[PDB]
RNA sequence: AGGAUAGUGGCCUACCAUGGUUUCAACGGGUAACGGGGAAUAAGGGUUCGAUUCCGGAGAGGGAGCCUGAGAAACGGCUACCACAUCCAAGGAAGGCAGCAGGCGCGCAAAUUACCCAAUCCCGACACGGGGAGGUAGUGACAAUAAAUAACGAUACAGGUUGUAAUUGGAAUGAGUACAAUGUAAAUACCUUAACGAGGAACAAUUGGAGGGCAAGUCUGGUGCCAGCAGCCGCGGUAAUUCCAGCUCCAAAAGCGUAUAUUAAAGUUGUUGCAGUUAAAAAGCUCGUAGUUGAACCUUGGGCUUGGCUGCAGCCGAGCCUUUUUUAC
RNA sequence: CCCGUCGCUACUACCGAUUGAAUGGCUUAGUGAGGCCUCCGGAUUGGCGA
């Protein structure tokens, strides 16, 4: 009506960034950006609801303002600024990173990482295609445009961002046998190797996943994204879990034996 | 076979055959007319407001003998004359003529109730002050 | 019919005054005293029970 | 606007108003425990009567069923823990045969009473309202406090409570200090 | 008469230059105890000044004897000018409260201000001229 | 085929065909109709509701046309007409609360012309400004939660070691009031807490009833087919268990009653699941299109090996050997 | 026990000359504000243009 939406509702926000209902009318609307709206985690969700260093907006931008917040190695100031998944979070005045990947509850963890691995991030090509003066090019999931990409990248593979200069430095097909996490869905959060790929023409593709259980789930191939090139060595730490489901039962044994 | 179809594709048919027969259901069939709104004095309201027009006794029906107290309202939603009751001994007194009247069902849902004759309105109250209390003397008619 | 007997009964039923007693507990204490009232000291006239005997 | 906050009914009043033998029922129970009213009474009926209402649904799916399994375990457990039911009879089936005698037993005005801390549960159910009564560390003055077990042995008189160690009262000191 | 204060959650917070923490107080026979001796009390047991710390959100649990809150405790009187709310500093006597028209007064000046275009100087020059 | 549009398209134009929908309900009419997430009631199946905290749509008195702009056919933008309506020096000029508060009117029916950007978020050139968005308090028995109005002894009696009925005590407490601190942007309230604060503890619980349905009087006075009560059946004509009252009792209780709507009760709408000889209801009788519904029949049995789960059996899965087109579900 | 004219009282709906009356939507025809596009026009205003 008329134009863009300016506000969001609390109700109608993501459920996953775990907002409680009686806090007030509205909830932070992140910025146009990298990643999507529903599939974000603005910086000011990051840093008051889930690292709780701020205890307000206003004290969130009082922290930003003060150039600490760092996403992909780049000063962010805008606190509703969309921060997705396998972007990286610097805050070099606690001498922390952090990783956005999703854990198996399907929420975005705080996956603190060391420094190394905080120096790239994993992109899955959207589409590879010619640019002006023909020159090919790749779409990652988070909006990146890499220039000159290696002539073996094709879409679904996963690409290593050096994120300091931009530049790509080694790619994973997506075959079988790849070590994946689902980005969509129910299944979110899980990860587990490339079983069979069920493909549907002009439809969607399924991907079959087992998992380090040998749990076996099927996933959409727009909601499968590739993070190592066989079982066991992922390109990333995974958060606590490793992407491993367990039943609702098997949950509360857990928790019984880790409480006593 | 029960007079009904049962075959598994003749939904149609039965729910055609239930949709004819509800209008000789008369809840359904005054509750779709809208007779309330069309016919009933109080447009579907619960209570009404009036203004009385005259104190009027009517003889109730055998196999009692009494004069039931009434008076008759016209209302000020749509002009309407009718008749009300004046519940309790001696509350008649307590209404005037050109006085401003709140009137309610006898809870027949449009019926006469008892002996009385024709009447299916009751005073609550008159003059902006309830009749009970008027009738337990917790407060006094403005006037 | 005629109005003129509107009240008869009520006007000239002859005025008695509330006599004072007692209050009676409220709540909890009431509840108290009706369970003993009737499952602690029964008054059944042996198998006759009756909540409001009329004296006679 | 702000989202809404949800809020129920915790009882749910007989469909036949005057039963003598729900009525002398609900006034013996109420002359036991000593409640304020029927709606206490009302209470535990209606609360049972969801306990059961989800044990039937878990009865009909068979054994082994995994929400059988989990569900059922979790109220089972939940009713043990308070009390109400007990550790011989932790099958689900024993739920169905609970009564809400069983659930009065484990007020905190009956507890009270029955630790010896009041005369009669009249007296408890004034001892706990007028903030005598501390269940572990903390006073709680609602008789309906449903006492837990690991709760029981922890019942006592406040620490600054007259009859626990604190001050005289209002009365006494106004009476000792003329 | 033997006030204890515990200190959980503490989160060391260089974004904002302080030490954050909720408090509990364990104070029997006392009603509560104040901002300002639970800041003095905070300064002693953390050897901090204590214009460099703030304490704000007390409750007091059902039947008295503790109170529960939130602690914020700066690296300096600085740091704690720069970051606490005015309201607070308010509260501790590190700032004056501003006096400013009510918020009715504030509008209506916007709005009248609003008809004018140009100076104000201007505006009553012209506007005494054509009454004069 | 073109024009126009950001773009597809009878969206519009020219020419040409005569097509398109419909008893499987088109078209028209009504709606006291914005849709949905949901709500009430509910053995199951159902019936009823959804203006209204979220999402989508639409509108800003009724129409219509536009400017600017990425975005509007915008109305706290403009232009014109219609209807209302304001100031006027009579020449002219300015309007739009279905935003917040407030008023009138309408009615059975609904609150303050209060405080603030402290929180939630939004906007801006922006760490700073603004926000009746929003938050806070006021009114508020819409609904919902918890929960006081008393408790315990001794005498005296009655009573079968203890339940009370009375006149005698000393304890306990919050309703309320208040230093103070907390709360808060500042307050209010809550929570804590000095001092005060209970015998008729007047710090006094009400609303409906006592013929039946339906729990609780055949007590006393009044009236006398009157007055009145009574959802229904009925009561009242001189000992009224029913009216008007006193006493007593009963039910729910900070709530209780009344009116209206709706749901269950209703297997009195029946698919589950009604009835049709005589209670309402088999067309006077045949034909007949749509609809509904329609006999049986096409790889069965046998053999071997093996995986899993329940306590030798049983239950599922397999894999070989035996000649080995469209749906619905 | 009971039916129907007829008579009294009250209420509800119906027909009915009055080419009855009032209110709202849609629409033929006629008249037609205003904006937009287009066509010239060319107050004045820069060096042919606006
Ligand atoms: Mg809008
Ligand atoms: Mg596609
Ligand atoms: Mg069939
Ligand atoms: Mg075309
Ligand atoms: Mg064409
Ligand atoms: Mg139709
Ligand atoms: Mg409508
Ligand atoms: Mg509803
Ligand atoms: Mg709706
Ligand atoms: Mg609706
Ligand atoms: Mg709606
Ligand atoms: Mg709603
Ligand atoms: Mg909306
Ligand atoms: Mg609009
Ligand atoms: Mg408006
Ligand atoms: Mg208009
Ligand atoms: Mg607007
Ligand atoms: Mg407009
Ligand atoms: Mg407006
Ligand atoms: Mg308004
Ligand atoms: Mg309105
Ligand atoms: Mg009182
Ligand atoms: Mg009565
Ligand atoms: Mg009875
Ligand atoms: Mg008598
Ligand atoms: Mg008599
Ligand atoms: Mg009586
Ligand atoms: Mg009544
Ligand atoms: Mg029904
Ligand atoms: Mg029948
Ligand atoms: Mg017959
Ligand atoms: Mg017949
Ligand atoms: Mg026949
Ligand atoms: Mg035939
Ligand atoms: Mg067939
Ligand atoms: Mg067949």
């Amino acid at each position: 009506a008329r134009g863009p939406k300016k506000h969001l509702k609390r109700l109608a926000a993501p459920s996953h960034w775990m907002l409680d209902k009686l806090s007030g009318t509205y909830a932070p609307r992140p910025s146009a950006g990298p990643h999507k709206l529903r599939e974000s985690l603005p910086l000011v969700v990051f840093l008051r609801n889930r690292l709780k260093y701020a205890l307000n907006g206003r004290e969130v931008k009082a922290i930003m303002m003060q150039q600490h917040v760092q996403v992909d190695g780049k000063v962010r100031t805008d606190t509703t600024y969309p921060a997705g998944f396998m972007d990286v979070i610097t805050l070099e005045a606690t001498n922390e990173h952090f990783r956005l990947v999703y854990d198996v509850k399907g929420k975005f963890a705080v996956h603190r990482i060391s420094a190394e691995e905080a120096a790239y991030k994993l992109g899955k090509v959207k589409k590879v295609q010619l640019g002006k003066k023909g020159v090919p090019y790749v779409v990652t999931h988070d909006g990146r445009t890499i220039r000159y990409p290696d002539p073996l990248i094709r879409a679904n593979d996963t690409v290593k961002i050096d994120l300091a200069t931009g530049k790509i430095d080694d790619f994973i097909k997506f075959d079988t046998g790849r070590l994946v996490m689902v980005t969509g869905g129910r299944n979110l959060g899980r990860v587990g190797v490339i079983v069979h790929r069920e493909k549907h023409e002009g439809g969607f593709d399924l991907v079959h996943i087992k998992d380090a259980l040998e749990n076996t789930f099927v996933t959409r191939l727009s909601n499968v994204f590739v993070i190592g090139t066989e079982a066991g060595k992922p390109w990333v730490s995974l958060p606590k879990g490793k992407g491993i489901k367990l039943s609702i039962s098997e949950e509360r044994d857990r928790r019984r034996a880790q409480q006593g | 076979g029960k007079g009904k179809p049962r075959g598994l594709n003749s939904a149609r048919k039965l729910r055609v055959h239930r949709r004819n027969n509800r209008w000789a259901d008369q809840a359904y069939k005054a509750r779709l007319l809208g007779t309330a709104f069309k016919s009933s004095p109080f447009g579907g309201s619960s209570h009404a407001k009036g203004i009385v027009l005259e104190k009027i006794g009517i003889e109730s029906k055998q196999p009692n003998s009494a004069i039931r107290k009434c008076v008759r309202v016209q209302l000020i939603k749509n002009g309407k004359k009718v008749t009300a009751f004046v519940p309790n001994d001696g509350c008649l007194n307590f209404v005037d003529e050109n006085d401003e009247v709140l009137l309610a069902g006898f809870g027949r849902r449009g019926k006469a109730k008892g002996d009385i004759p024709g009447v299916r309105f009751k005073v609550v109250k008159v003059s902006g002050v309830s009749l009970l209390a008027l009738w337990k003397e917790k407060k006094e008619k403005p006037r | 019919g005629s109005l003129a007997r509107a009240g008869k009964v009520k006007s000239q039923t002859p005025k008695v005054e509330k006599q004072e007693k007692p209050k009676k507990p409220q709540g909890r204490a009431y509840m108290r005293l009706l369970y003993t009232r009737r499952f602690v000291n029964v008054t059944l006239t042996n198998g006759k029970r009756k909540m409001n005997p009329s004296p006679a | 606007p702000r989202a809404p906050r949800t809020y129920s009914k915790t009882y749910s009043v007989p469909k036949r108003p005057y039963e003598s033998a729900r009525l002398d029922a609900e006034l013996k129970l109420a002359g036991e425990y000593g409640l304020k009213n029927k709606r206490e009474i009302y209470r535990i009926g209606f609360q049972l009567s969801k306990i059961r209402r989800a044990a039937r649904d878990l009865l009909t799916r068979d054994e082994k069923d995994p929400k059988r399994l989990f569900e059922g375990n979790a109220l089972i457990r939940r009713l043990v823990r308070i009390g109400v039911l007990s550790e011989d009879k932790m099958k689900l089936d024993y739920v169905l045969a609970l009564k809400p005698e069983d659930f009065l037993e484990r007020r905190l005005q009956t507890q009270v009473f029955k630790l010896g801390l009041a005369r009669s549960i009249h007296h408890a159910r004034v001892l706990i309202t007028q903030r005598h009564i501390a269940v572990g560390k903390q006073i709680v003055n609602i008789p309906s406090f449903t006492v837990r077990l690991d709760s029981q042995k922890h019942i006592d008189f406040a620490h600054n409570s007259p009859y626990g160690g604190g001050r005289a009262g209002r009365v006494k000191r106004k009476n000792q200090g003329k | 008469d033997a006030v204890t204060i515990r200190t959980r959650k503490v989160i060391s917070n260089p974004l904002l230059a302080r030490r954050q923490f909720v408090i509990d107080v364990l104070h029997p026979n006392r009603a509560n105890v104040s901002k300002d001796e639970l800041r003095e009390k905070l300064a002693e047991i953390y050897k901090a000044e204590k214009d460099a710390v703030s304490v704000f959100g007390f409750r007091t649990q059902f039947g008295g004897g503790k109170s529960t809150g939130f602690g914020l405790i700066y690296q300096s009187v600085a740091d704690a000018k720069r970051f606490e709310p005015a309201y607070r500093l308010v509260r501790y006597g590190l700032a004056e409260k501003v006096e400013k028209a009510s918020r009715q007064q504030r509008k209506q000046k916007k709005n009248r201000d609003k008809k004018i275009f140009g100076t104000q100087r201007r505006a009553q020059k012209r506007a005494a001229r054509r009454n004069a």
